[PDB]
C-alpha cells in the first residue's frame, strides 16, 4: 500500500495547476505554478495584525503547518525541511532530514518549543527551537499530525492493522504518554466501481483515508472529523481507561432541513475552527467539496445532536421543529457539554475569565428543558417516569418548581416522592 | 559399574599437580591395536596439561622389574590389556594399606576370559566394567557368593555338594580359550564421544586398530559396519569437493580390494599376492601361473605413464575388473576381493587407504634397527617399537616409503620359504593336527620376533583353506635360529572360508597350562602371548606324545 | 497462511542436508542427515566450562533452545518433547503433548524453573523442570520466543489482526502482565532470498535478551531496536541506537556491497557481537569463523553530503550530533539501572563517570559552531543540558573568546538556580 503526502485541510490540484498548501483558522496558504516552479502566498485573515508576504519556492515544498509563531515547509523527496518565523527577532534556518530508499515525510508538525517530523515508516525524530537533536524513537507509520502549542497526538496505520490513536506530551526531561496507541473506530471511505469517472476522484487519491481536517478545540478537547462527515470529540481524555468519543454534529442531517427536504448534494461543511459551540465553515456552492481561489465570507452553524426520525417530520409538516420533540435534544446537547467544562475548570481553572456565566447559563437550561418533559409525563398520567426525572436535576431552585407542576396535574402522591430527594441531599451534605 | 565419564574426572584430580605427582602408563608392544589406542590418550592429556610417563614392556615376566621396584608416589598406575587370565594380585602381592585405598591402578583388559576377583571384589583394580558386558557370567551371583562364606552332618554335606556344584561351573570356567572380543579403539573413542571432542584425527585413529584384527576374525568388525559409516557422515566436513585446499584432510569412500598396497605400488608384486588368493582357491603356482595370463599381462605394465596409468587410468581397468568381476560373480563367486573399505587423503601427497596402512607399521615394527643374548635381543624390539609411534605425524614422509618398500620385499622373503617347506613335504596329518618343523632353511634370523611368525602361519593357515571336510585343525610350527634350542613354538586357529558358528576359539592354552604343570624341566612361558611359548629340543618330543592322547577340544 | 517452525536463530537448509537449529551466546547446536535417521551435533566455543557431546536423532527433532543449564527438544508433528540436562546428576524426562488436526509446535522455550511451550492454536502449556504441568492458558497463537531467567516473551500473529507481542513474568505468587499484547513496530518485508522467505514468513533472523535488563529484536530490516523502560507502561519505548546501513559504509572506506551481512549473536553493554558471512547466501556454512565486535552508531546521515565531502570518513563537526544521540540514551539507561538494580559486574561507576565526560565535552563542540555563527539564542538552549557543574565552566570560556558579554551572564544564571534547588 502506498502512502500519500498529508497535510491540515490541504486541497489537491483537481483540472487545474494551483492549490491550497494548508488552511486553518489563522489563514491560508496557497501556491501558483507557472510552467517551471512554484509560488508560495501565504494570506492571514487578520490584515491588522501580521502582513502578508510572499516568496519563490525553489525546492517544491508541499508540506506545510501553520500555527502562531511561524510556518514550517517540508519536502518528501529530499527530506530537506526549513522553517520560517514570523517576527524579526528569530533568524532562518535550513536542515536535511536524511531519508533511505522507499522512506518519505509524510506529515510535519510545528510547536513553538518542539519540532515534529514524521516519517513513513514511523520514526520519530524530535528537535527543539534551537536545533538541538534528541533521541529517536520507532514506532508505527503516522498518516495524520496535529498539535496546539504543547503536545503531540499521532494517527496510525498500516496494511495489517487499522486506525489508532495516540496522545503524548514531549517535557523538558523525557516523554509523557496520556493515551498510548488505543483503537479508534472511525469509517474507511468506500471507493466502488463507478467513482472511477466521478469529479470528486482527485479528492480522494491526495488523501485516501478521507480525512478531511483535524484540530484542537480551544478548552483543550481532542477533534477528528473523517469522511464518514462525523464530528467526533473526545471526552474523558485526563482517564485513559475512561475515554470515550461523543458525537455531537452531524452535518447530512442539517443540510436536508435546511434546503426544505430536498436531495441536493451541492452543499457542504468544511470545518475551520470550533470554540465550543459554533462549527466555522464556508458554503461551498458546486460540484467539487473542495475550495479554489476566492475564498466567500463565513457563515456560522451552532452544533446539534443527531436525533431525529425522518418520517415524523414529514407528518407534523426551512423545516421547522417543535417544541416537544426539541426538548430531548436540548437535554443531550447540555448534559454533555456541562460535564466537561466541570473538569476542564477543576483541573485547568479559567482560561478567558468568563467561564463562570457560561456555566451558569449552561445549568440553568439543564434544568428547564427537563422539566418540558417533566411536564408531558405528568399529562399522559405516568407517574413512574416522572419520578426517574426528578433525581437529574442539579440545582436546589428546580425541585421547587417540580411540586408546583405536580399540583397543578392532580397528583398528591408525586410531591411528597419530590421532598424525600430534597432530604437525602441535604443528610448526604451535611456529612 | 564404572561409568565412563566418571572415572576420568576422578582420575584427573587424583593426579593434577606441577610436581611429581606422576601417573603412569605401560603398554605392550606385541600388538598393533595395542599402540593406537594409547597414542589418542596421550595428546588429550597434553591439551589437559598433565605429567605423564611412558613406558613399553615386551615381556610378561618383565613386569616385576619395571615396576615392583621403582615407584615413590605414584597413585595413579595405568594399563592396557595384561591381565585378563592371570591374575595380578597373585602375581604381585599389595597388602591392603590405608576401603578408599591409597593407589589406584585401572585396568583396560580386551580379552574374553575374566578375573571375577578383578570386577568382584574390587579394592585397588578398578577395572573398565561399563556397558561391555551385561553378562559377566550372569550364573556368578551365588557360586563365589557362597564360597565367600563357605543335625548338620546331613546338612553341610548337602552345602559341601553345593560348594562342589559351584566348583564344576568355576571348573568349566576358567577353561575357555581366549579371543578379542571387542577392540579397544572402540572403548575409548565411546568414552571421548561422550566428552565431545570433533577431530578427524581421532576419527583417523580409532578405525586403525579395528581395521588390524581384519585377519585374526571376521565378525568382531562385522558389528562396527554402521559405526564406521554414521561417523563420517555425522562429522562431515563439508558438502562441496571446495577443491584446491592443501590442508582440510578430507575423508571419502572408495571401494578397494584384498590385493593390497596397490595405490601405493606395484601391480608387478601384486602377481605373487595375486597368486596368494588363486592360493586361497585351488592352487600355490600351477594353473595360475598359466591361469594368471589371462587377466594380468593383458597390459604391458610401463616406466613411466605407469606413474599415471597404475596410479590414474587403472581407473579405467578398476572399472574394467568392475566390471570383470561383475561377470565373474554369478559364474566365479568368489568373494574376497570386492570390499567396502575406507580411504584417507590430505590434499596431497597421495591417497593412502588404511588397509595397506596397517601393513607398514607391522613391518616396520619387525625391521628398521649365561642369557646375554636374550638381554641384546630384547632392548631391540624396544627400540624399533619406538620409531613407529612416532609414524602418525606429517612429519615422517620419507620414513613413510621406508616401511613400504620394506614391506614389499619381506612378504617376497618370507614367501621364498613357504614354497620351500611346501616342497619338501614335512606337514605331517598325525591324527589331530598337523605338525611341521622347519629344522633348518635359509634366512632363520628373521624368526626371532613373533610377529612374522603369526604371518607365516597366515599363509600357512592359507593353504589348508580348501574344502577339508573333515579336520579342520590349525598346525604347530617350529623353528631355532640360537643356541640351546629356544624354538618359539607357537599355535593357530582354525579358519573359515566366509561360511563364526562353532565357538572355535582355541584348546592349546588349556593343554599349555598341563604340561607346563609336569615336571618344569626347562619349559618356558616368559612370552607375554599364551599362543607362543617354548621347549627344548629333548622336550619337543615327550611334548607331542603327551598332546596325541589329551584329547582336551 | 501457513505455521512454520520457528526457532532462535535458525538457518534453513537450502541446496543441502545440513543446517543450524538454534544458535546464542553459550553455543550452536546443528543437524547433520545421513541415509535412514538424523544425527544431532552440539558445540559450544567454551570448550573449556561445559563437556562437548553428541547423539544420534531417532524420533527426529526439528526444534532447539539452549540455555545455561539444559538443552530442550521438541517435535512439531507428535507433540514429543525431550529436555536434556548437561550434568549427570538430573535424570531425562519424556512426555507427549496432545495436539489436534492441523496443531503444529511453532515455538518452544526452556528456563532451569520452568519450560514454555507454544502452539499454533494459541494453546499455552507450561511445565516445571521435572514435568509436572501447572496450568493450560488459551492466548493467541506465539510465533518467536526468547527468556532470561523468570521472563516470558512471547510474540503473537494471528490469521487476521497480527502483529503484536507480549510480556510477562512466572513469579512465586501469580503470572504478572506488563504488557497486554501491544503492536510491534517491525518492518514486513515488502535463490537465496526466496527460500529464506518461506521458511521465516515473519523474517524474524534472531531476538535475545541483553545483559542490562532489555528485550532486544532483530527484525527483517536490519535495525537493532532496544526495549527501554520497560517496568513503568507510561516511559515504554523503543530506541534504534544502532544502524545497520551506516555501520559497514563508514568502515569500508564510503562504499556499499551486497554479500556482508550481519548476523547478531549477543549484546555485552560495548558492541554487537557478529559473524562476517561472505558469500551468495545468507546463511552460514560449515567453516568455523572467528567472531567479530562492531561499534555502536546512531544511524543519523545524510547521503548526499557525504560524497560532496570526500573507507568513508566522517569530519569532526558532523560526527558532535552522532555522538551527542547516543551518549544521551546510554547514560538515562545506565542511570536507572543501578538505581533499582544495583551493580552487576562491580566496575559500573567508571563506565558512568566516563560516559558522562564525553556527553559534556561533545556537546561542547556544538556549543563552539553556535557562537562562531553568532547565534546567541542557539547557544543558550545547549547550556541547560549539561550535568556536571564543570562543564558550566568550561562553557564561560568558550562564550568570552567569541567576544559575547551577554551570553556570559545567561551561563551564571543557570548556576544560582542549580544551587537553590539543590538545597531545598
Amino acid at each position: 500500500f502506498r502512502y500519500m503526502p498529508f497535510s491540515p485541510a490541504g486541497t489537491p490540484f483537481g483540472f487545474t495547476d494551483r492549490r491550497y498548501l494548508t488552511m486553518n483558522e489563522v489563514g491560508y496558504v496557497s501556491t501558483v505554478k507557472n510552467s517551471e516552479q512554484y509560488s508560495i502566498t501565504v494570506s492571514f485573515f487578520d490584515v491588522g495584525r501580521f502582513r502578508e508576504y510572499h516568496f519563490e519556492d525553489l525546492f517544491g515544498y508541499d508540506l506545510c503547518f501553520l500555527n502562531e509563531k511561524g510556518t514550517l515547509f517540508g519536502q518528501s523527496k529530499t527530506g530537506q525541511i526549513q522553517y520560517r518565523p514570523h517576527d524579526s527577532i528569530h533568524s532562518n534556518w535550513t536542515k536535511i532530514i536524511p531519508l533511505q530508499a522507499g522512506e518519505r515525510i509524510t506529515s510535519v508538525a510545528a510547536t513553538p518549543v518542539r519540532v515534529i517530523v514524521g516519517t513513513s515508516l514511523g520514526y520519530f525524530r524530535s528537535f527543539n527551537q534551537f536545533g538541538v537533536p534528541f533521541a529517536v524513537e520507532k514506532t508505527s507509520p503516522i498518516v495524520a499530525l496535529t498539535a496546539q502549542n504543547y503536545r503531540v497526538f499521532s494517527v496510525h496505520y498500516s496494511q495489517f492493522h487499522g486506525l489508532s490513536y495516540s496522545l503524548s506530551e514531549l517535557g523538558t526531561s523525557s516523554k509523557r504518554y496520556y493515551k498510548r496507541e488505543c483503537p479508534l473506530p472511525m469509517s474507511l471511505p468506500n471507493i466502488n466501481s463507478d467513482m472511477k469517472k466521478d469529479a470528486n476522484l482527485d479528492y480522494y487519491n491526495f488523501n485516501p483515508m478521507g480525512i478531511k481536517s483535524l484540530f484542537f478545540s480551544s478548552y483543550g478537547d481532542p477533534c477528528i472529523f473523517g469522511s464518514d462527515n462525523t464530528l467526533l470529540l473526545l471526552s474523558k481524555w485526563r482517564s485513559p481507561e475512561e475515554s470515550k468519543w461523543l458525537p455531537i454534529l452531524d452535518s447530512n442531517m442539517e443540510i436536508w432541513k435546511m434546503s426544505g427536504g430536498k436531495e441536493t448534494t451541492d452543499i457542504h461543511v468544511w470545518p475551520l475552527a470550533l470554540a465550543y459551540d459554533t462549527l466555522n465553515c464556508i458554503l461551498v456552492k458546486g460540484k467539487h467539496i473542495w475550495p479554489e481561489f476566492p475564498l466567500p465570507l463565513p457563515s456560522e452553524m451552532e452544533i446539534r445532536m443527531p436525533v431525529f426520525v425522518k418520517s415524523k417530520l414529514l407528518e407534523e409538516n426551512e423545516i421547522q421543529i417543535p417544541v416537544s420533540m426539541a426538548a430531548e435534544e436540548e437535554y443531550l446537547r447540555s448534559k454533555v457539554l456541562s460535564e466537561l467544562l466541570t473538569d476542564t475548570l477543576e483541573n485547568d481553572g479559567e482560561m478567558y475569565g468568563n467561564e463562570n456565566e457560561v456555566l451558569a447559563a449552561l445549568n440553568g437550561a439543564y434544568d428547564k428543558a427537563l422539566l418540558r418533559l417533566f411536564a408531558s409525563a405528568c399529562s399522559d398520567q405516568n407517574v413512574e417516569k416522572a419520578l426517574s426525572l426528578a433525581h437529574e436535576l442539579k440545582q436546589d431552585r428546580a425541585l421547587t418548581a417540580a411540586v408546583k407542576i405536580s399540583e397543578r396535574a392532580e397528583l398528591p402522591s408525586l410531591v411528597k416522592k419530590i421532598n424525600n430527594i430534597r432530604e437525602a441531599r441535604y443528610e448526604q451534605q451535611l456529612k | 559399574i564404572s561409568q565412563f565419564s566418571e572415572a576420568y574426572n576422578k582420575i584427573l584430580r587424583n593426579s593434577s599437580s606441577h610436581s611429581s605427582c606422576q601417573l603412569v602408563i605401560f603398554v605392550s608392544c606385541l600388538n598393533i591395536d595395542a599402540l593406537c589406542a594409547t597414542k589418542m590418550l596421550s595428546l588429550l592429556f597434553k591439551k589437559q596439561l598433565v605429567q605423564s610417563q611412558i613406558v613399553p614392556i615386551f615381556g610378561y615376566s618383565e613386569l616385576r622389574r619395571h615396576y615392583s621396584q621403582l615407584d615413590d608416589n605414584i597413585n595413579s598406575l595405568l594399563l592396557v590389556g595384561f591381565g585378563g587370565v592371570i591374575d595380578l594380585e597373585a602375581f604381585l602381592e599389595i597388602d591392603p594399606q590405608e576401603q578408599s585405598f591409597r593407589r589406584d591402578i585401572y585396568v583396560l583388559d580386551a580379552h574374553r576370559p575374566w578375573n571375577l576377583d578383578n570386577i568382584f571384589g574390587s579394592q585397588i583394580i578398578q577395572c573398565f566394567d561399563d556397558g561391555t558386558v551385561d553378562d559377566t557370567l550372569g550364573e556368578q551371583k551365588e557360586a563365589y557368593y557362597k564360597l565367600l562364606e563357605l543335625n548338620d552332618l546331613s546338612k553341610r554335606k548337602q552345602r559341601k555338594k553345593q560348594i562342589h556344584e559351584y566348583e564344576g561351573v568355576l571348573e568349566e570356567y576358567y577353561s575357555q580359550g581366549t579371543t578379542v572380543v571387542n577392540s579397544i579403539s572402540a572403548q575409548i573413542y565411546s568414552l571421548l564421544s561422550a566428552i565431545g571432542e570433533t577431530n578427524l584425527s581421532n576419527l583417523w585413529l580409532n578405525i586403525l586398530g579395528t581395521t588390524s584384527l581384519d585377519i585374526a576374525y571376521a565378525q568382531v568388525y562385522n558389528r562396527l559396519y554402521p559405526l564406521l559409516q554414521d561417523e563420517v557422515k555425522r562429522l562431515t566436513p563439508s558438502s562441496r569437493n571446495s577443491v584446491k585446499t592443501p590442508d582440510t584432510l578430507t575423508l571419502n569412500i572408495q571401494p578397494d580390494y584384498y590385493l593390497f598396497l596397490l595405490r601405493h605400488s606395484s601391480l608387478y608384486d601384486s602377481f605373487y599376492y595375486s597368486n596368494y588368493v588363486n592360493a586361497k582357491l585351488s592352487l600355490w603356482n600351477e594353473n595360475g601361473k598359466k591361469r594368471l595370463h589371462k587377466m594380468f599381462a593383458r597390459m604391458g605394465i610401463p616406466l613411466s605413464t605407469a606413474q599415471e596409468t597404475w596410479l590414474y587410468m587403472d581407473h579405467s581397468i578398476k572399472r574394467e575388473l568392475g566390471i570383470i568381476f561383475d561377470k565373474n560373480l554369478d559364474r566365479y563367486g568368489l568373494q574376497d576381493i570386492i570390499r567396502d573399505g575406507f580411504v584417507r587423503t590430505l590434499g596431497y601427497r597421495g591417497s593412502i587407504s588404511a588397509s595397506e596402512f596397517v601393513e607398514a607399521l607391522t613391518a616396520l615394527l619387525e625391521v628398521g634397527n649365561s642369557a646375554q643374548k636374550l638381554t641384546n635381543l630384547r632392548k631391540r624390539w624396544v627400540s624399533n617399537f619406538w620409531l613407529s609411534w612416532d609414524a602418525l605425524d606429517d612429519r615422517k614422509v620419507e620414513l613413510l616409503n621406508r616401511g613400504i618398500q620394506l614391506a614389499q620385499d619381506l612378504q617376497r622373503a618370507i614367501f621364498n620359504t613357504g614354497v620351500a617347506i611346501l616342497e619338501k613335504k614335512l606337514i605331517k596329518h598325525l591324527r589331530i593336527y598337523r605338525l611341521c618343523v622347519l629344522q633348518d632353511g635359509p634366512d632363520l634370523d628373521l624368526y626371532r620376533n613373533p610377529l612374522t611368525l603369526l604371518r607365516l602361519g597366515n599363509w600357512l593357515i592359507e593353504c589348508c583353506a580348501e574344502s577339508e571336510d573333515k579336520q579342520l585343525l590349525p598346525m604347530v610350527l617350529a623353528s631355532i635360529d640360537e643356541n640351546t634350542d629356544t624354538y618359539l613354538v607357537a599355535g593357530l586357529t582354525p579358519r573359515y572360508p566366509r561360511g563364526t558358528k562353532k565357538p572355535i576359539l582355541n584348546n592349546f592354552s588349556m593343554a599349555f597350562q598341563q604340561i607346563t604343570a609336569e615336571t618344569d624341566a626347562k619349559v618356558r612361558i616368559d612370552n607375554f602371548e599364551s599362543s607362543i611359548i617354548e621347549i627344548r629340543r629333548e622336550d619337543l618330543s615327550p611334548f607331542l606324545e603327551k598332546l596325541t592322547l589329551s584329547g582336551l577340544l
